[PDB]
């Protein structure tokens, strides 16, 4: 709704129930709402065309090790275990398998001078390899 | 001092594990009379066959098919081993990082190379009864040192053979003490601290420390006999210009003018002392101290210590016993009641005790009574044991 004109930047048109019948009584508006269904799914390329969802999808998967079908329909679980396990069945373990922070009270108030934004992009990974921890590397107990 | 052919060490050690090893006493000796468990088992050896493959991982339950295997392999070095925080010979089961050394028996060595700073007698292979008198004195010291102010009584030592001399102590928790406490008593003997770099080794400070008391009280019986009469170390230039350059100056040539007008090395000696009564080691107060004179005396003979033999949980060394086959020499057990009756020569190699079984047990040769001190040990043990 909101990303129609975020990135996309145009209108989106909209029609709710009680006004389906004046579009039954209607070639215009009724038209207008199939040509609107057109730029719908056009649109909704133009998202793929920009954002480039398909081959960044398809390079992660080839890295990732696991269906791309079942990638799409959205998965933290798989796009990591399917991947730890080509590394960790080449280390003859036997895992396994399936079944069934701190805020800082922000001190509100208004800031006049330049403001700086600082981002910890890659802080898990960095502490994890920083201090080289592994499920083999710890008496956890 | 070297063996001469390894052609006979095959059959020697062939019938030396088979017939020549206390493993009844031996298993005892490391066991403890079992009081305690997974004691044995984990006390790890460490064996080494031909072209020295020194391999860790080394263990068998009771002394039965430790024998069996021993006779099956023959190593030809072994090391005993820590008792590390789990089974050695399966060290790979439990979850890595979590395989360490918990408590070991407290070691210490000394060597001949040590003294190698003045030593002129000879080689780094050879010896001769000189040096040997350093072998005979400098225990002494090391010894009483823990008969007399560190409250234990399970020492036992030997001579490796070739170089250093051994001191396997086990005694009461102390194998069962911090790698700190190694270190800390490592410094606390580390007295003369000096290899082959620094000159003025010893700048002892101006209080003494009792115990460097007891240590010049035995410096003043058995250094002086050995050095005058044995080396008589002022004989030409190059000696004592190994001496002379720890000195301050102000009469430093007139310790050579007495070098080169000489029929002996006393009167050289002797005119040091007088000078020293003139000359002030503190020019301040009327305390006219041996400090240089002694330290020279010391540094000349003073069991050169190891910084990381004697703290490590790691460096693991022979077993009593347990053949050196590159001096023939076996583990020749040393004590005070034997360091005034001792000679490195006429003690037997493995080519020797051999000959002499080769010739029932230990009992019948000079091997019992080698092993008098081993049971004699063991019987300090059994009194240990309440
Ligand atoms: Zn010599």
């Amino acid at each position: 709704s909101e990303l129609v004109q975020q990135i996309l930047k145009t209108e989106r048109v909209v029609i709710p129930m009680e006004n389906i019948q004046n579009m039954y009584s209607e070639s215009s508006q009724l038209l207008y709402l199939l040509e609107h269904t057109w730029k719908d799914a056009k649109f909704i390329l133009q998202i793929m065309c920009e954002l480039n969802v398909l081959p960044l999808a398809l390079q992660i998967t080839n890295i990732a090790g696991n269906i791309m079908s079942r990638t799409l329909m959205g998965g933290r679980s798989e796009r990591n275990e399917f991947l730890l396990l080509h590394a960790f069945y080449e280390n003859n373990y036997i895992v396994p398998d399936k079944q069934i922070g701190l805020v800082l009270d922000p001190k509100v108030g208004f800031y006049d001078k330049f403001i700086l934004l600082l981002d910890f992009n890659s802080l898990y990974p960095s502490i994890i390899q920083e201090f080289n921890i592994c499920f083999t590397t710890v008496q956890r107990v | 001092m070297e063996t001469f052919d390894p052609t006979e060490l095959p059959e020697l050690l062939k019938l030396y594990y088979r017939r020549l090893f206390p493993y009844s006493q031996y298993y005892r000796w490391l066991n403890y009379g079992g009081v305690i468990k997974n004691y044995f088992q984990h006390r790890e050896f460490s064996f080494t066959l031909k072209d020295d493959i020194y391999i860790r991982y080394q263990s068998f339950n009771n002394q039965s098919d430790l024998e069996k295997e021993m006779q099956k392999m023959n190593p030809y070095k072994i090391d005993i081993g820590a008792v590390y925080s789990h089974r050695p010979n399966q060290h790979n089961t439990v979850k890595l990082g979590a395989f360490q050394a918990q408590e070991k028996e407290l070691v210490f060595d000394i060597d001949m190379t040590d003294y190698d700073d003045v030593r002129r007698c000879c080689s780094s292979a050879d010896i001769c009864p000189k040096c040997w008198t350093l072998m005979t004195m400098a225990i002494r010291i090391i010894d009483r040192a823990l008969k007399e102010d560190f409250g234990f009584k399970h020492r036992l030592w030997v001579y490796s053979g070739r170089r250093g001399v051994h001191c396997w102590v086990c005694d009461e928790s102390v194998r069962k003490l911090s790698s700190a406490v190694r270190s800390g008593i490592v410094e606390y003997l580390s007295l003369v601290k000096g290899g082959q770099d620094v000159k003025k080794k010893v700048h002892l400070s101006e209080k003494i420390h009792p115990f460097i008391r007891k240590s010049i009280n035995i410096i003043k019986k058995y250094f002086e006999e050995y050095a005058l009469v044995n080396q008589d170390i002022l004989e030409n230039k190059e000696s004592w210009d190994k001496i002379l350059a720890l000195v301050p100056e102000t009469i430093h040539d007139e310790l050579q003018q007495s070098f080169q007008k000489s029929h002996n090395s006393l009167q050289r000696w002797e005119h040091l002392k007088k000078v020293a009564s003139r000359y002030q080691n503190n020019i301040k107060n009327d305390k006219y101290g041996p400090w240089l004179e002694w330290e020279i005396m010391l540094q000349y003979c003073f069991p050169r210590l190891d910084i990381n033999v004697s703290k490590g949980i790691n460096h693991l060394l022979k077993s009593p016993f347990s053949v050196h086959p590159k001096t023939g020499r076996i583990s020749v057990p040393i004590d005070l009641q034997k360091v005034d009756q001792f000679d490195p020569f006429t003690v037997p190699t493995i080519s020797f005790i051999c000959r002499e079984l080769d010739a029932r047990d230990y009992k019948k040769t000079s091997l019992a009574p080698y092993v008098k001190v081993f049971e004699h040990f063991l019987e300090n043990l059994d009194k240990s044991r309440k």
